[PDB]
C-alpha cells in the first residue's frame, strides 16, 4: 500500500498506559487515498536520529471505514511520538 | 561547502511533454531534496529524502539519482507547472542550496493589450509628470516599446519593467514610464505609445492628446 | 493548519542591531527542530542557524557565527533570531523554517514548512516614503466593455512596500510590476482591467503600506475632471 497524507490527522484518544508495560492510542483520517499505510515514528529526546517505536500492531492502516489503532512499546526515559503531523510526550518507567 | 550545479538555468517547453532538469554535487551526498517558488512567495517543498513527494503534490513529479548526481522529472508538463526549482544537501555541514532551474511553458503567440495614461493631477501638482504605458498578457517575452512626443521619438527617460510568466494563461506583462518634469510636459501637446511584437509588422498605437477635454 | 508568522523587518545602520521574530500555530512547538535561512539578492538561498527541541544546542554558518544568536521561548510558541555588527552584506528576507525528519539519520532531514518572510536592509540612507498616485483613464473616455486603472508608487526606500487592490477582493486581471531603483529610490506600478459596468459604479481602491517610514495610503480612482 501508499503512505496515507501526513496532514490530515486527527487524535481520537491520546496515548495512555496499556497496563502491561506498552502505550495505547487511536487516530482519524480524513484523505480520501484509503486505504493507506499510517507513519510511526517515535524518538528518545536526546537522541532524534534513531526509531525506537517498537510496534505491537503490525502495519497500522486506515481502511475505508474506522479509524486506527496502534500501540508500540517505548525505552525508558523522556521519548517523543510521532504520527503523521501528530505528536505527543511520553516518560517512560 | 558543497557546491551544487543546476541545469538548464532556464528550462521551455511545450505542455503535454517530459522534461528532466538535473543537480550536481562537487562531492557526494547521501539525499538531495528539492523546494518550488513562486513569484512573490516563499519556497514550499517539493520532493524530500530523493524520491518522496510533498503533500499535494501532482504524481506528474517524480525524483532520482545518487552519489554527485540527481534530478527531477515531469512527465506531462502543465501551464501550473511553471515555477522555479531548488535543490538543496543536509550531508555536509554546512547544507547548501543549488542556483535554480525555471520552468517556462509554452502557448500560442499572442499580441498585448495596451493601456496609456497621462499624468496625474496630485503629480502635476507636486512638480513631476509621468507618463504610463501598459502591454498586457502577450507571448513570447520579448518586446519593444517606443514613444512619440509631438510626432519626434523620446529615448531619455524611460524605465520598463517585465513580470514572471503567469502560471494560469502562460504569458508575460510589461510596464513602460516615460518621465517628465512639469513644464516640459506642458509645452507639447500629443504623447504616443507603440507597441511592435512579433505578432504583427505593424505595431499597436495608444495616444492622447494633452488639452483634450 | 501550520502555520509561520514573522514579525517586521526595517532598515539599519551598519554597525547597529536588530531583532526578529516568528510565531507558531497549529502544532506542538516545542516538538520540532527550527531554523533560519535567508535569500539574498543576485546569490539565492543560504542557511543561517538551526536549534534543537529545548535550546540546549545551537549551530551557525561559520561565517556567521560572531553576529547572530538564534534562541527559542516553547510556552509561548515564538523563535528568535538577535543581529548585532550588521554588515552590508546581511541585506537579505529572512525565512523562518520548520524541520522534519525524525527518526532518521541527519542528511535525511528538510525543512517541510516555512514562513512568509520579512526584509532587513543595512544601509547609511536615509528612510523615504513614496507618493502614492491614481491612474484613471484618458479623458472623453473609450468605449468597449472592458477598463483598465492604475497607480503608481514613485519614490521610497528602503524595500518593500505592499500593493493591494480592495483590500484583495480584487484577484483576478490585477498585475503587479518589479520594483525598479533609480538614482538610489525605488518605484513601482500596478494595474486592474474591470468590465465596463464596473467602474465608476463601484468603488475601486489602491492599497499601499511602507512600514519603514509607518505610511499607510489608501487611493479611491476617480474620473478625471478639467482643473485650472
Ligand atoms: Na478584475
Amino acid at each position: 500500500y501508499s503512505m496515507c497524507d501526513k496532514t490530515k490527522f486527527k487524535w481520537k484518544r491520546v496515548p495512555v498506559d496499556s497496563g502491561h508495560d506498552t502505550v495505547v492510542m487511536e487516530v482519524s483520517y480524513t484523505g480520501s487515498d484509503k486505504p493507506c499505510r499510517i507513519p510511526v515514528r517515535a524518538v528518545a529526546h536526546g537522541v532524534p536520529t534513531i526509531n525506537v517505536a517498537m510496534l505491537i500492531t503490525p502495519n497500522p492502516t486506515i481502511e475505508t471505514s474506522g479509524g486506527g489503532f496502534i500501540e508500540m512499546q517505548l525505552p525508558p526515559g523522556d521519548n517523543i511520538i510521532y504520527v503523521g503531523d501528530l505528536s505527543q510526550q511520553w516518560f517512560q518507567k | 561547502q558543497i557546491v551544487l550545479t543546476q541545469s538548464p538555468a532556464i528550462l521551455s517547453a511545450s505542455p503535454g511533454e517530459k522534461v528532466t532538469m538535473t543537480c550536481r554535487a562537487s562531492s557526494s551526498v547521501s539525499y538531495m531534496h528539492w523546494y518550488q517558488q513562486k513569484p512573490g512567495s516563499s519556497p514550499k517543498s517539493w520532493i524530500y529524502a530523493t524520491s518522496n513527494l510533498a503533500s499535494g503534490v501532482p504524481t506528474r513529479f517524480s525524483g532520482s539519482g545518487s552519489g554527485t548526481s540527481y534530478s527531477l522529472t515531469i512527465s506531462r508538463v502543465e501551464a501550473e507547472d511553471a515555477a522555479t526549482y531548488y535543490c538543496q544537501q543536509r550531508s555536509s555541514n554546512p547544507r547548501t542550496f543549488g542556483g535554480g532551474t525555471k520552468l517556462e511553458i509554452k502557448r500560442a503567440d499572442a499580441a498585448p493589450t495596451v493601456s496609456i495614461f497621462p499624468p496625474s493631477s496630485e503629480q502635476l501638482t507636486s512638480g513631476g509628470a509621468s507618463v504610463v504605458c501598459f502591454l498586457n498578457n502577450f507571448y513570447p517575452k520579448d518586446i519593444n516599446v517606443k514613444w512619440k512626443i509631438d510626432g519626434s521619438e523620446r529615448q531619455n527617460g524611460v524605465l520598463n519593467s517585465w513580470t514572471d510568466q503567469d502560471s494560469k494563461d502562460s504569458t508575460y506583462s510589461m510596464s513602460s514610464t516615460l518621465t517628465l518634469t512639469k513644464d516640459e510636459y506642458e509645452r507639447h501637446n500629443s504623447y504616443t505609445c507603440e507597441a511592435t511584437h512579433k505578432t504583427s509588422t505593424s505595431p499597436i498605437v495608444k495616444s492622447f492628446n494633452r488639452n483634450e477635454c | 493548519e501550520v502555520k509561520l508568522v514573522e514579525s517586521e523587518g526595517g532598515l539599519v545602520q551598519p554597525g547597529s542591531s536588530m531583532k526578529v521574530s516568528c510565531t507558531a500555530s497549529g502544532f506542538t512547538f516545542s516538538h520540532y527542530y527550527m531554523a533560519w535561512v535567508r535569500q539574498v539578492p543576485e546569490k539565492g538561498l543560504e542557511w543561517v542557524a538551526n536549534i534543537n527541541y529545548d535550546g540546549t544546542s545551537t549551530y551557525y554558518l561559520d561565517s556567521l557565527k560572531s553576529r547572530f544568536i538564534i534562541s527559542r521561548d516553547n510556552a509561548n510558541n515564538i523563535l528568535y533570531l538577535q543581529m548585532s555588527s550588521l554588515k552590508s552584506e546581511d541585506t537579505a528576507i529572512y525565512y523562518c523554517a520548520r524541520e522534519e525528519g525524525y527518526g532518521n539519520p541527519y542528511p535525511y532531514w528538510y525543512f517541510d514548512v516555512w514562513g512568509t518572510g520579512t526584509t532587513v536592509t543595512v544601509s547609511s540612507a536615509k528612510t523615504t516614503a513614496p507618493s502614492v498616485y491614481p491612474l484613471a483613464p484618458v479623458c472623453g473616455g473609450t468605449t468597449g466593455s472592458s477598463v483598465t486603472l492604475g497607480c503608481l508608487v514613485k519614490g521610497y526606500f528602503p524595500e518593500p512596500v505592499t500593493l493591494t487592490w480592495n483590500s484583495g477582493s480584487l484577484s483576478s486581471g490585477v498585475h503587479t510590476f518589479p520594483a525598479l531603483l533609480q538614482s538610489g529610490l525605488y518605484t513601482l506600478s500596478s494595474s486592474v482591467t474591470v468590465t465596463s459596468n464596473t467602474w465608476p459604479s463601484q468603488t475601486i481602491t489602491c492599497n499601499v503600506a511602507h512600514p519603514a517610514s509607518s505610511t499607510k495610503v489608501d487611493k479611491k480612482i476617480e474620473p478625471r475632471v478639467p482643473i485650472t
